[PDB]
RNA sequence: GGAUAGUGGCCUACCAUGGUUUCAACGGGUAACGGGGAAUAAGGGUUCGAUUCCGGAGAGGGAGCCUGAGAAACGGCUACCACAUCCAAGGAAGGCAGCAGGCGCGCAAAUUACCCAAUCCUAAUUCAGGGAGGUAGUGACAAUAAAUAACGAUACAGGG
RNA sequence: GCGGUAAUUCCAGCUCCAAUAGCGUAUAUUAUGUUGCAGUUAAAAAGCUCGUAGUUGAACUUUGGGCCCGGUUAACGGGGCCUUUCCUUCUGGCUAAACCAGGACUUUUACUUUGAAAAAAUUAGAGUGUUCAAAGCAGGCGUAUUGCUCGAAUAUAUUAGCAUGGAAUAAUAGAAUAGGACGUUUGGUUCUAUUUUGUUGGUUUCUAGGACCAUCGUAAUGAUUAAUAGGGACGGUCGGGGGCAUCAGUAUUCAAUUGUCAGAGGUGAAAUUCUUGGAUUUAUUGAAGACUAACUACUGCGAAAGCAUUUGCCAAGGACGUUUUCAUUAAUCAAGAACGAAAGUUAGGGGAUCGAAGAUGAUCAGAUACCGUCGUAGUCUUAACCAUAAACUAUGCCGACUAGGGAUCGGGUGGUGUUUUUUUAAUGACCCACUCGGCACCUUACGAGAAAUCAAAGUCUUUGGGUUCUGGGGGGAGUAUGGUCGCAAGGCUGAAACUUAAAGGAAUUGAGGUUUCCGUAGGUGAACCUGCGGAAGGAUCAUUA
């Protein structure tokens, strides 16, 4: 089930059989891009702009709505960051378990679920250098990702 | 010393039937010694 | 499912596993090492050839073999032909006791039973 | 994980089968799913199967009308030339006059009978009888 | 650049630091000449292949060379190592993994035979030469076919 | 004379049986698993997790229809057209960038078909009365007086290289900062001229063929889902998950003070031991270190080892819920690495209890009922090591399917259902129904197994989802040697010689001592005893629900 657990949830959303037009909308197509870019321009990563947006806006999905995935708006306008947004939360998890690690060197429990973030943004990081979004490098050490993720 | 998985040969068989017949010429050559 | 792999381009895994596990097996081993002889009584040969030493039980015979000099019991057939054997005769021995008199002296047992030749002494 | 869709298509069928059921829901689907299942339905081998179609896969549900021994893959899909198609089919066929295996060739997806009628040969792919 | 019949780090002077490898480099073992092929199987495999044909290597062990189109040739030469022959003691000569044949244990295994008639090879060449080869002799290697009896009359025993 | 004899039949005679110009005997051999083995208990799942190479990896992009001709037994197989559909590199013509005759092409592969080839012998096999046959490649027919004539086939060759048809199956690339495709849309740069100005050297124009830089268009202008795969974000939970700090509870030992007398401990029966300077007991107070009883369950958490007083802080995690995000990022894993009971090792700390070693008591056929007191190391902790356990579910991990039922933990959904609010409104608790993810349980065989038994130990002689590790009788033996790690103890790897064939094992039914073991440490009567930790491969009755 999981990656690195024994856990076998399949807690998931489940999209609808709809790809076109929720009926009781009726209010844009465009008006939802300005709104993301400038929920984009206030500081917050799509994954924030699409609960935000469903919470309070009514857009089900960006996708259905504007025909438009959000990255791909956010880098069509030039916003989006250096580094994706889940190789960022790791890297922040990490940084976070080894300053822990740092203050508690008697903590196993701590280094274990280090070594498997970091395994975690290994992985992550070879997907996106083969890809290449990230430069074809890119060299993840913990010394320069104390610095690069603040 | 060492192994005796790396001092083997290419050929079982060969090996198996030509030591049994050069045992047999071997123990052709025996005899009852007494003195000349 | 299985231990073993199945893919297309996992020949080289199934070819080494083989050739490692190979040598497990008691008769790939003493065949390719040359020592599966040596749990035979005569060594490597068919027969083997020793000296009378006594006569035993009493169809018997107690023979020391001339190659390694161990002594072993001896079977005469045709309990008439024990006599055949004297002291100090060089005989041809294969198996059965374990072991049996076949040839005394150059000469075969059957060519003396049968009077078909006599003993060269 | 899921290595085989059509390994998971026909365990399912052959549990349905053993256990006596009459229909059978297999989830996710395919188009070499769906070209051996119409193999088997044109000897009579199942029913009749059906394509639900969710945005993700589809799911085939199939209507069983019995008569059916075993059905499976044989993976990995190895490459049978023509002159080695007998060879799988004595090695894993109850007999003659009945069962077949199936194989995936240049010209589409069809049993070995085809195969030899057409002179054409290419990967295995699987079995039923 | 030298040398080669000629390419080539084959060798030399110079200059770089490269080349192989867990897809196993390198070292070691092999009672390892390789292949066509042989056996056991229904298939996969496993084992054998010194040996009638093809290729390679060697002529007791290293090394070098002459001649010639072609040899690092050994039924050609020179030297070293190990064996070993002759004698008048100064010296000379040697190489059966060719055909026979002998030794290698005091326990054992084919003829020191005949011929170029056949198949081919060599030369100056129809003609000569060829233990290549053929012929016969020799331990049941293996293999094929096949003698050592067939038909009666008489007396008993029968099925009757 | 009879009978018996561990005479493993001790020997000769009669009879029959098998093969046959051949027959016997000894030894070796026949009657590892891709196909196609096994790993709970017979040999075997690394203690656990991460992880590179290797192996494996969700779905999806031209299908369908009509038309003829058209080969073979109404069927099977072939090609051309149309259906938005035939795509490229050029010479010669019908023409007015649009057709015909023709030289050629997988973007890169893998795969498969066909064909060249691949040496004779050998193998299979056609023909042929060598008198048959093994063979061999012969031979056969005539006016047998000048001759005639059929043959010496064919098949196979399993890799790599060559040519060729197909395009399913499995990979790879293309337009995302347009630096994209296409044009009788125009300017400029940069190069070369098969020529004509007589051949050639050089100068120039025109003209022809390329590449390039900017501008006008032509277009449906360019991004497949979003896996009851995965990772990420968010909401509210949940837990004896971890680290740090702090608090509490009795108990044990010791100390102080007060009471009172002749004993207290211990065991089958004694003794050593403390005790009229008061033992033991009673009462008040204090200190030390250790541990968290009852609540405690066929409950919970963690990768395993393992984890139980309160509160605070730090970081982490599972499951659920989401019309959140990215779009294959995944599974298993040689190399390598993190953690790893108890015991053990080197230093610092305090050292209550227990307590290997040790000092001492009596050994009484029977110790069955083999002990007592004191007590070192150790037990606890900090900083470094070690890396083993019956580290056990003796059952690798990921994915799917298959049978009935009742409980229970965590999350979620519904209930003009219940109760506590002091007004019956949120919540909390309980009940009912459903659902996701767990710990297990009861019955049964659709099946499996040799059986005990198993919802997997099933989907298997009808055998293939992916992947790692292990095993191939028992001693000798986890011993010897070599290597590597460790301060050591020892850990990892790891034989052979010799020996057993009434040999090793798994499940069930027909004189003393006696639970069996494992890792570790120490010491000797009798191959034993004891200290720490772990397992059952040990026999759940009575009451309630």
């Amino acid at each position: 089930g999981r990656m690195h657990s024994a856990g076998k949830g399949i807690s998931s959303s489940a999209i609808p059989y709809s790809r076109n037009a929720p009926a009781w909308f009726k209010l844009s197509s465009e008006s939802v891009i300005e709104q993301i870019v400038k929920y984009a321009r206030k500081g917050l990563t799509p994954s924030q702009i699409g609960v935000l947006l469903r919470d309070a806006h009514g857009v089900t999905q960006a996708r259905v709505i504007t025909g438009n995935k959000i990255m791909r708006i956010l880098k069509s306008n030039g916003l989006a960051p250096e580094i994706p947004e889940d190789l960022y939360y790791l890297i922040k998890k990490a940084v976070s378990v080894r300053k822990h690690l740092e203050r508690n060197r008697k903590d196993k429990d701590a280094k274990f679920r280090l070594i498997l973030i970091e395994s975690r943004i290994h992985r992550l990081a070879r997907y996106y250098r083969t890809v290449a979004v990230l430069p074809p490098n890119w060299k993840y050490e913990s010394a320069t990702a104390s610095a690069l993720v603040n | 010393g060492h192994n005796a998985k790396a001092f083997a040969v290419a050929a079982p068989g060969k090996m198996a039937r030509t030591m049994q017949r050069s045992s047999d010429v071997n123990e052709r050559k025996l005899h009852v010694p007494m003195v000349d | 499912g299985k231990g073993k792999p199945r893919g297309l381009n996992s020949a080289r895994k199934l070819r080494v596993h083989r050739r490692n596990n190979r040598w497990a097996e008691n008769n790939y081993k003493k065949r390719l090492l040359g020592t599966a002889f040596k749990s035979s009584p005569f060594g490597g040969s068919s027969h083997a050839k020793g000296i009378v030493l006594e006569k035993l039980i009493r169809k018997c015979v107690r023979v020391q073999l001339i190659k390694n000099g161990k002594k072993v019991t001896a079977f005469v057939p045709n309990d008439g032909c024990l006599n055949f054997v004297d002291e100090n005769d060089e005989v041809l021995l294969a198996g059965f006791v374990r072991f049996k008199v076949v040839k005394v002296s150059g000469v075969s047992l059957l060519a003396l039973w049968k009077e078909k030749k006599e003993k060269p002494r | 994980t899921r290595s085989s869709v059509l390994a998971d298509a026909l365990n399912a069928i052959n549990n349905a089968e053993k256990t006596g059921k009459r229909q059978v829901l297999i989830r996710p689907s395919s188009k070499v799913i769906i070209k051996f299942l119409q193999v088997m339905q044109k000897h009579g081998y199942i029913g009749e199967f059906e394509y639900i179609d969710d945005h993700r896969s589809g799911k085939i549900v199939v209507q069983l009308n019995g008569r059916l021994n075993k059905c499976g893959v044989i993976s990995p899909r190895f490459n049978v030339k023509i002159g080695d198609i007998e060879k799988w089919t004595a090695n894993l066929l109850p007999a003659r006059q009945f069962g077949y295996v199936i194989l995936t060739t240049s010209a589409g997806i069809m049993d070995h009978e085809e195969a030899r009628r057409k002179h054409v040969s290419g990967k295995i792919l699987g079995f039923v009888y």
